[PDB]
């Protein structure tokens, strides 16, 4: 979908062949959702406050309906409710919400969360109505930058091993965002690992090493761990990575009250678990504009952190090499109780440029652009595409 | 038809003031077209040409915002249209006036909005002013007051210089 | 430095819960004292206020399901100056009321990097 | 007011590379030092000449007692690799009243200045920069070499 | 492990959007610098052989694009806020020169003026004029769509540039068409994913 | 400073022929190089103008293949193929050498009819007469209570033919007070029209309203 007002089939082989263009009458694009899981039916929301219902068939599409939302309002984003019940939060602008009950397509509690620079709010849906839950706003001369949610994971391992055969039980909380605040003449990074449904804190990381805020910054949240990156100086004038790895007891065998055979623990009431923490942070050679994750259908390989850059360049480096409860590799020699093959915690990471993709493409991606990890199957490989200005992927 | 105008103003101004209108762009090349308004006076006429450039080209019978592409004009009663024209000459345009703007409606009068009331029978609303009021889920020109019905062939009326939005049955 | 905590129904009004203070006795170290805490009949879901006159006011702060057997450690979040920064609950099993904690905000690593070495001049 | 001014050159003349595109390498500058500003200066060049100027100017300043300023640049290519990879800028006041240049070659992930505590640290090495400041590929791998190859 | 499918398996496009202006080169005659999607604070600014889609360069350059003007040639540009003005080199983008003293000089760009030289559109179809003998040489059937000419040049390395559609734009020589864009694809927001797919006992044994 | 014309203000055509429209200037329109800056427009009601031809024989695009164009000089002509109903609507001729105007009015005519009345509204008081998807262009429309007539104070809207029938429609509204408008009990709006041959009255009655 483009900012202006088109939908087209771009083929992921044959080199982005042109597989069918349409073009609507909405005059700008924000948002794409399947209508239902069966991928026939696109609905596409205006930026003026109508509609679309589109028909993608392998003929070219046909427009099977227009029409216009409750209100012919200007609406600033979609959030994506529940498939089965064919809901949709539209957020417009004036910061009004508004339930959507779109088409047959042809307590049960649910809990809804956005942002804005003025703060991180929360809302809940009952009775076919919105209320709002709770608000977090910072303070004046404060202002939220960075955020970002937890990504649901299909489950593998609910604890991280040790040498001899010993398990720290990475902390596995579904309920979950990261946030940053930036604070001017306090020149403090303040990050936070909230829970999205409750707002208790749980964790507070300041750093008073003289950020910039004039440099991105930007945050990914993985699948127990938390990764953002920042730039500043009292190290030293370099950019920033910092890993935050949540773990159920930093005790070495431990399962802190995660028994599950019918205890059925409550989020809502907040008697959950809290976790404990380990963070480290890394030196790296060049300004990071955006990151994300790589996935596949099974979150099986190593999460792959894919960055991109102020120039454009896209690298990855795998998760490992992030290893917070690292060592400085001189305690680590014969140090039997750390992990199978702990990669050491080594700060100073060098550019490789093997890891590079676009290895001499130039690739502008424009001031606003997005990196997404499509899965596919054959799971040694995964897609990852950059869209906005400019579209690649790999 | 992508590549649209969008039309802002008020509902009323009194006689003899400048008349403030402000287009809104939604699709590229604003620079390389002529960017006109036009007037349509009710008693079948139509008539303006105060074309004009990304610099200035001023040529009355204007301003332009070329950060935000929303021209907009301050010069009587009628229906008044953005356009997009070609820009063939130097200095001149060259007319052919396409993809046009979908119209504001001024009535240049003193007096004050009044909100439609809506009375069943099929749809019919009363004496009103300023016109028009938009019926939705037929409907004949509102006749001078302004008074207006529309048939059932469900009444969505609905009124934007009053922001008066009246739902009713047959 | 007075704080009032209240629960409200968001449509009949906010009603009291409690009351605590805020001293900053020693030079970096602040700290909350209950002035009172005034507890009545509370089950079920509810929305939390926080008010300290002057400086903050978190209207809805949070939101929990609660209980009158009030067994929540109440963090306030403080910062270099001594200023409130956020207020919020968590539940801890042994208080049998509410205990409030004042909390800063365990700063982060600023960590190594490699140093210039001890007289590698003559050496 | 006195200002600053960097001058520079990247040379392309020991490398017989030249149809490199000049668009896809970036000289950048940061300060940490002393500033009052309520925000330290920055700012990013492109080139200026087929044999490789770039330049800044009108560079603020600190005055007075050997008044330092402490700029940072950050030598890259995209293309290249290029072996100072780091350079500190130094600009203090002397007792004549002129202000003294000086830079150094650090690289990537070491202290600028020792530590405030150590008694005889060592120094970072200076370059001449007389004519400029002359950057360089690397000698022994000018290339960036992006491409792995299978054997 | 990259030599082997570094081209084949990356797959990139350049997208410049709608242009705003286009404007000849000093040298390469078979050259010109297109400007496009304009933005508050910046815009899309490169240089291209006119004779194929082959972009030669881009930059993100922070001013909105009525500063962006030719010398008194060498793309002058001047910040309005404050002095600041930067002097670039068209065929290879150096930044000449700098300064916050006073701008160079300026020189608004100058509109088309297409029609009345060059061009004549009579029968439906394009007929090009010699400014006198107007003997329509070169005369080419308008297609399907028409919004506009970019650009053209009568010199000896000969090109023509086409609006054709609001998004379809075409490239001419001496008519014979040289060669096709599509610009469409410049900025995107959203997405989404669609996947291709192909396509009692006893007589069990026997079947 | 030129003045445009256009040679018929009303073509009635049946469906289906070629036609064409003229256009005379008061000036030469043509340029140097051979162009002659004239353009020709459409509007159906309810709609933003539509260009057609952008040369005054050429076309622009968007448009279908039937329309074509003709004409030098100071005299041009609009010219279509084969007439269909839904081309209904006003027809504007364009000069761009200098100062257009839109000088032009040709209101194509191809029409060379429902009763509808509903009861008053419980408030004053105004009953609704349509006459809508007649054909014959010629209704007149009175108001009749015991035997007398009301054509006063009778506010009449005629709007113009359809795009797929051609048929005109017009509506009527007598408007009186409650104390003006109830002292009588039945209503009927009559109505003389030219493609029927006697004049048809609907009545009524409060019955269900
Ligand atoms: C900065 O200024 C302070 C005095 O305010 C001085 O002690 C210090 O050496 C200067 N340089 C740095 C790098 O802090
Ligand atoms: C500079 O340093 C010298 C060191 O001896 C000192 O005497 C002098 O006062 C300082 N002043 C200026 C202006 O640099
Ligand atoms: C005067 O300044 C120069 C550099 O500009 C310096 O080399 C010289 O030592 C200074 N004079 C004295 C007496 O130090
Ligand atoms: C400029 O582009 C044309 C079009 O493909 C190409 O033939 C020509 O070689 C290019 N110029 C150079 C110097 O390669
Ligand atoms: C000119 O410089 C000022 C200084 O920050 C900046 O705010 C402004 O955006 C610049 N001009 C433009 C057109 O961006
Ligand atoms: C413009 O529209 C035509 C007609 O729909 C179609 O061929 C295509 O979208 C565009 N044509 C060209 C030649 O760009």
């Amino acid at each position: 979908l483009t900012h202006d007002g088109f939908i087209g089939g771009l083929d992921m082989v044959n080199k982005g062949q042109l597989i069918w263009k349409l073009d609507l009458e909405i005059d700008q694009g924000v948002k794409m959702f399947w209508t239902d899981k069966n991928h026939d039916e696109l609905v596409v929301f205006s930026h003026d406050g109508h509609y679309l219902t589109i028909e993608v068939t392998k003929d070219q599409p046909i427009i099977k309906s227009r029409s216009p939302l409750s209100e012919r309002k200007t609406v600033d984003s979609v959030i994506r409710l529940n498939e089965h019940d064919h809901q949709y939060l539209i957020k417009f602008e004036d910061k009004d919400h508004l339930l959507f009950k779109l088409n047959p397509g042809k307590s049960s509690h649910i809990f809804v969360t956005e942002h804005d620079t003025n703060g991180i709010y929360g809302y809940i849906i009952e009775n076919d109505t919105v209320k709002q839950t709770w608000k977090k706003a910072v303070n004046s001369k404060e202002k939220m930058v960075a955020y970002s949610k937890r990504e649901t994971t299909n489950l593998n391992t609910l604890g991280i091993t040790l040498g001899d055969k010993s398990v720290l039980y990475k902390y596995l909380y579904p309920n979950l965002a990261a946030y940053l605040i930036a604070n001017e003449e306090h020149h403090t990074i303040t990050f936070n690992l909230i829970d999205t449904i409750t707002g208790e804190i749980l964790i507070t990381q300041e750093h008073k090493d003289s950020p910039d805020f004039r440099f991105p910054m930007d945050i990914v949240f993985g699948e127990y761990w938390v990764v953002y990156s920042y730039f500043s100086s009292e190290p030293v004038p370099e950019q920033k990575l910092v890993v935050v790895e949540l773990y159920e007891s930093l005790t070495p065998d431990e399962r802190l009250s995660n028994s599950s055979d019918n205890f059925s623990y409550d989020p809502l009431t907040g008697h959950i678990n809290k976790p404990q923490f380990q963070t480290k942070q890394f030196i790296f050679p060049e300004i990071i504009k955006t990151m994300s994750i790589s996935k596949t259908t099974d979150d099986i390989t190593t999460k792959a952190i894919v960055m991109e850059l102020e120039n454009g360049q896209i690298t990855y480096i795998p998760k490992l090499l992030l290893n917070a409860r690292g060592k400085p590799a001189e305690e680590m020699a014969k140090d039997k109780k750390k992990e199978f093959m702990a990669t050491p915690y080594t700060p100073v990471i060098p550019i490789n440029d093997n890891f590079i993709i676009t290895h001499f493409r130039n690739l502008l991606p424009g001031s606003d652009s997005q990196l997404i990890s499509i899965p596919t199957n054959l799971e040694s490989t995964s897609i990852i595409c950059d869209l906005g200005l400019d579209v690649f992927c790999t | 038809a992508q590549v649209q105008l969008q039309q802002w103003g008020a509902g009323l101004l009194k006689p003899s003031e400048t008349l403030s209108l402000t287009c809104a762009v939604y699709g590229g090349s604003f620079s390389g077209y002529y960017w006109s308004w036009i007037r349509q006076p009710p008693g079948k006429g139509l008539e303006w040409i105060g074309e004009i450039n990304h610099s200035g080209s001023t040529n009355y019978n204007v301003d332009t915002s070329k950060n935000q592409f929303s021209l907009k004009l301050s010069s009587d009663t009628a229906v008044y249209y953005c356009a997009r024209g070609l820009a063939g000459r130097g200095y001149y345009g060259s007319g052919s006036y396409l993809r046009w703007g979908q119209g504001t409606l001024v009535t240049v009068s003193s007096a004050s909005t009044k909100g439609p009331s809506v009375f069943p029978l099929g749809c019919l609303v009363k004496d009103y002013f300023p016109e028009p009021v938009t019926v939705s889920w037929h409907t004949f020109p509102a006749v001078l007051l302004y008074s207006l019905s529309s048939v059932v062939t469900i009444c969505n009326v609905n009124h934007k210089p009053s922001n008066t939005k009246v739902d009713k049955k047959v | 430095d007075i704080l009032q905590l209240s629960y409200s129904d968001d449509a009949k009004d906010a009603i009291p819960l409690g009351t605590f203070e805020i001293d900053s006795t020693s030079d970096g170290n602040v700290t909350v004292t209950t002035v009172n805490i005034q507890d009545v009949e509370v089950s079920g879901e509810y929305c939390l206020n926080a008010q300290i006159e002057g400086k903050l006011d978190m209207p809805c702060f949070s939101y929990m399901k609660l209980r009158t057997p009030l067994k929540y450690d109440l963090i306030v979040d403080v910062d270099e100056d001594n200023e409130v920064k956020q207020v919020s609950l968590s539940y801890d099993e042994t208080n049998d009321a509410i205990t409030a904690t004042v909390r800063y905000p365990e700063a982060g690593p600023t960590a190594p990097v490699t140093k210039l070495k001890k007289k590698t001049k003559t050496y | 007011a006195r200002r600053g001014t960097i001058k520079g050159r990247l040379d392309l003349a020991a490398s017989n590379i030249t149809g490199f595109v000049s668009t896809r390498t970036s000289f950048k500058l940061y300060q940490i030092g002393n500033f009052s500003t309520e925000y330290p200066y920055t700012s990013t060049t492109m080139f200026q000449d087929d044999e490789g100027n770039f330049e800044f100017a009108n560079l603020p300043l600190n005055d007075g007692v050997n008044e330092t300023t402490y700029y940072v640049m950050y030598p890259a290519s995209m293309d290249f690799n290029l072996k100072p990879n780091r350079i500190l800028i130094e600009f203090k006041n002397l007792e004549n009243g002129t202000l003294q240049l000086n830079a150094f070659k650090n690289f990537f992930g070491r202290e600028y200045f020792p530590s405030k505590d150590i008694t005889y640290p060592e120094k970072l090495q200076s370059m001449k920069v007389h004519p400029y400041i002359t950057v360089e590929l690397l000698h022994k791998a000018p290339i960036r070499s992006y491409l792995q190859a299978r054997n | 492990v990259f030599s082997d499918d570094a081209f084949i398996t990356d797959w990139q496009l350049a997208n410049l959007g709608p242009w705003e202006k286009v404007i000849p080169d000093s040298r390469d005659r078979n050259r010109v610098l297109i400007l496009s999607n304009p933005t508050e604070t910046s815009c899309l600014v490169s240089s291209f052989n006119v004779s194929s889609g082959q972009i030669l360069f881009r930059n993100v350059l922070p001013f909105t694009i009525d500063e962006i003007q030719l010398d008194s040639n060498a793309m002058v540009c001047v910040n309005s806020s404050s002095n600041h003005w930067q002097k670039y080199d068209l065929h290879d983008w150096f930044l000449l020169e700098e300064g916050v003293d006073n701008a160079p000089s300026t020189t608004i760009l100058p509109q088309s003026s297409y029609l009345n030289d060059q061009v004549s559109i009579k029968n439906n179809e394009l007929h090009i004029l010699d400014e006198q003998s107007k003997l329509a040489e070169w005369k080419l059937e308008l297609p399907q769509g028409f919004n506009k000419v970019e650009y053209f040049h009568r010199e000896d390395p000969l090109a023509l540039v086409l609006n054709v559609n609001d998004t379809q734009y075409m490239g001419f020589s001496a008519l014979i068409p040289v060669w096709q864009r599509d610009e469409w694809l410049t900025n995107v927001v959203d997405y989404a994913v669609l996947d291709v797919f192909d396509s009692s006992l006893w007589n069990a044994y026997w079947l | 400073d030129v003045v445009m014309t256009q040679s018929p203000l009303s073509l009635p055509v049946t469906p289906g022929e070629p036609a064409s429209i003229s256009c005379r200037s008061s000036q030469t329109l043509m340029n140097r190089n051979g162009n002659n800056f004239l353009d020709w427009y459409l509007q159906k009601p309810g709609q933003s103008p539509q260009l057609l031809i952008y040369l005054g024989s050429n076309r622009a695009p968007g448009v279908p293949d039937r329309f074509s164009g003709s004409g030098s000089g100071t005299d041009f002509t609009l010219r279509i193929s084969r007439v269909e109903p839904e081309d209904v609507g006003v027809y504007y001729c364009m000069q761009a050498l200098q100062t257009p105007s839109f000088g032009g009015g040709t209101k194509v005519e191809i029409r060379r009819p429902s009763v509808f009345i509903f009861p008053p509204s419980d408030e004053t008081a105004s009953v609704v007469c349509l006459l809508n998807n007649f054909y014959p262009r010629e209704a007149k429309v009175q108001w009749k209570v015991d035997n007398a007539l009301q054509s006063g104070n009778s506010q009449e809207s005629v709007t113009e033919q359809d795009s797929k029938d051609s048929t005109y429609s017009l509506s009527s509204t007598l408007t009186l007070s409650k104390a003006d408008y109830e002292k009588h009990k039945v209503y009927a709006c009559e109505v003389t029209h030219q493609g029927l041959s006697s004049p048809v009255t609907k009545s009524f009655n409060r019955g269900e309203c």
